[PDB]
């Protein structure tokens, strides 16, 4: 969903 | 707490303030995705609207950007991010073009002639297609010249029946398994049944399950309406030359007509000598590779077309199909096919090979020459280096494979 | 760190772990405390304790020197990476299947040998073991029963391990003869149509360590399955041995077809090799053992409790891809297309049930069906898939109201 992909991405690229 | 939209951004732009269209497209394109694809329709619309507002027609600052995107923006991030069931697609379809030309090399076969449609292809037209569940293509060789389903119709056709009537009522009129013997050879099982749908006399008993009580101009209709339901809009043709020509050698079909009325293997009010119509016409229905290759991909989606999200089949239809086509696909190579490649497939007198591997992708693979089981010697050659490389028999191991390459895991 | 990492998951420190806590908090997972890849920790654990004062808690410095040899495994096990990371709700979905074949009571027990005649109807086990050492098990899973054909698989599996692909079938072939699985016949090219039809079965067991004596013969076969069943129980009744050869006419009259045939590799010994064949059917396994043993065979040749490599991909490949295809006698073809896993039968009532790249099963119940198919074992199996996504054509993306195990 948006949820998951939001939270592993902001993490890795942020 | 920044949006998905700000991330792509960010990811794109390299830490510039404005992302030229050009650079986006051209990423977008790497990830396999194309820019027609129907699920993007709505971001490729708002970047043209969008574009023409701009005073260079090429830069989009960060809200601009956010505004194309939104409404596509999962489905993009997944592409982006490699979250594609074949994350590393470039690499893939490296691969997929070292296989065509190795089975380019391959001249061996005789382009089928009992019809003279089919005797004027020339023998080195060879294209493949992969679509995968996720909507990632690529083409190589001859893969937009359109030919005819002939038998790759049958598994779609019986998806149909089993979708709109299905397994019990289907059954009750075709068995499930392989002859065991040369399809080449006219019974039926211990019930009086054709073993399978595959073989000819099963394939044309299902033909006769299809929108009965109606008329053949509207069951045709009603299959190519599905047919490009699976290909997802892409193309679905039809030739009537071929479709004269099949009826006018039909003595051998009709006997299997005749035979399967006297057995009464036909649903009660069937007009054999118009199922035996409408089997001619379904085998004349045309297809691309590139279109042919959607329809096996939504068979390896579950019935979903990828490039749509549509759902098209039920998920009995397509497990069945799958099954019948791991099993008697492939003519008299059957059995030898699943026990190497592991992967249903579909043949036909055309030269097309419609293969699936589940979860993964669809692929249509095309060559007019035939080897002597009717199989295309190119399709055939590539499908087994396919599995040698790949670990896609269905039986291979998805933690313990040896030399072999699992394209859904990265590098 | 990663030791620091577990120590404190179970801790809630506390500045001290009770070692039962860590212990059914790792039965949990579905490992168990005998699993051979745990032993070091284990052994560890024993001997650290007895220097302790109570001999039950253990510090960060001394849970850590326990756990450390076995780390990767333990957090793997507790940080939910296991193929089915949900077990405990996985085996209460086992359970229920279970109780539901249990009130199929139809059937008849084999009595052609005194030897199966003998077993109640009532016997019914199903035992489990995932590709990550999961075990469960519910019912009378610690019996032991002979393989008979369930053994077809393992001895061609061997044969392809040590031979190759291509040697093995030189003198087998590779697909159903879609007839009846009684026979005989061969293929077009004078061959068994493969090799889980009786004579294919005969065929195979004539060309594993040929040159030696059958007592050699068996020790090798026996070695082989204690280690696809991770050395848990493999023993052998001598009783059905005997009683299999006198009433083994049958068998004998394949064995004088296939001789003048030229089915069998050169200087064979018909007599001997049936004495083989019958030695193998007589080989006695419980559904645990045998649990193991398919896990194998789900996992690409390597035994999942021990990590050892014990078949080559090609071996369990080919395998798996006649089982999926002729294991299940006449029943085999409708098997495939309803059920769409590879699985074999035995006439005492097993069925060996691989879903690869998850699990391998073993179901016992002694009352057969009409094909030679155990009554419950066949229901099980259709509710397993019925129930669950694991249909080899099932998808793992879209599947309408089936569970998927392999997510949380
Ligand atoms: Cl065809
Ligand atoms: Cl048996």
């Amino acid at each position: 969903a948006k949820g998951a992909l939001q939270e592993l991405g902001a993490g890795l690229t942020a | 707490l920044p949006s998905l939209e700000d991330l792509l951004f960010y990811t794109i732009a390299e830490g510039q303030e404005k992302i030229p269209v050009h650079k986006f497209i051209t990423a977008l394109k790497s990830t396999g995705l194309r820019t027609s694809d129907p699920r993007l329709k709505e971001c490729m619309d708002m970047l043209r609207l969008t574009l023409q507002t701009t005073s260079d027609g090429v830069m989009l600052d960060k809200d601009l950007f956010k505004k194309c995107v939104q409404s596509n923006i999962v489905l993009l991030t997944q592409a982006f991010r490699r979250k594609f069931v074949i994350p590393d697609f470039m690499s893939f379809t490296s691969h997929i073009d070292e296989l065509y030309e190795s089975a380019k090399k391959q001249s061996g076969g005789k382009v089928a002639d009992y019809i003279p449609q089919l005797a004027k292809f020339s023998p080195d037209l060879w294209g493949v297609s992969v679509c995968t569940v996720d909507g990632q293509r690529h083409s190589i060789g001859d893969t937009k010249v359109p030919f005819c389903l002939q038998s790759c119709v049958k598994p779609l056709k019986y998806a149909i029946a089993v979708n709109d009537l299905g397994t019990e009522y289907v059954h009750r009129y075709v068995g499930k398994e392989p002859s065991g013997l040369r399809f080449n050879k006219l019974f039926l099982n211990e019930d009086d049944k054709p073993h399978n749908p595959m073989v000819n006399a099963g394939a044309i008993v299902v033909t006769s399950l299809i929108k009965q009580g109606v008329n053949n101009a509207e069951k045709f209709d009603y299959v190519m309406q599905f047919l490009n339901k699976m290909a997802g809009n892409e193309y679905v043709g039809f030739s009537n030359a071929t479709f004269q020509s099949e009826r006018e050698s039909g003595k051998r079909n009709f006997a299997i007509g005749y035979y399967l009325k006297e057995k009464k293997c036909f649903p009660e009010g069937t007009d054999m000598v118009g199922i035996l119509d409408f089997y001619f016409q379904l085998c004349s229905i045309e297809v691309t590779c590139e279109s042919a290759s959607v329809m096996a991909a939504t068979l390896a989606n579950g019935g979903f077309c990828p490039i749509t999200g549509e759902r098209v089949l039920s998920p009995e239809a397509v497990r069945n199909t799958l099954s019948l086509m791991h099993s008697c696909g492939m003519y008299d190579f059957s059995g030898q096919f699943a026990f190497h490649v592991g992967l249903p497939a579909k043949s036909g007198v055309a030269g097309g090979i419609l293969l699936v591997v589940p979860n993964v992708m669809g692929m249509m693979c095309w060559s007019p020459p035939l080897d002597k089981m009717g199989n295309s010697v190119k399709g055939i050659h590539f499908c087994h280096d396919l599995v040698s490389l790949c670990n896609f028999h269905n039986y291979d191991n998805l933690r313990h494979f040896a030399k072999k390459l699992d394209p859904r895991r990265e590098g």
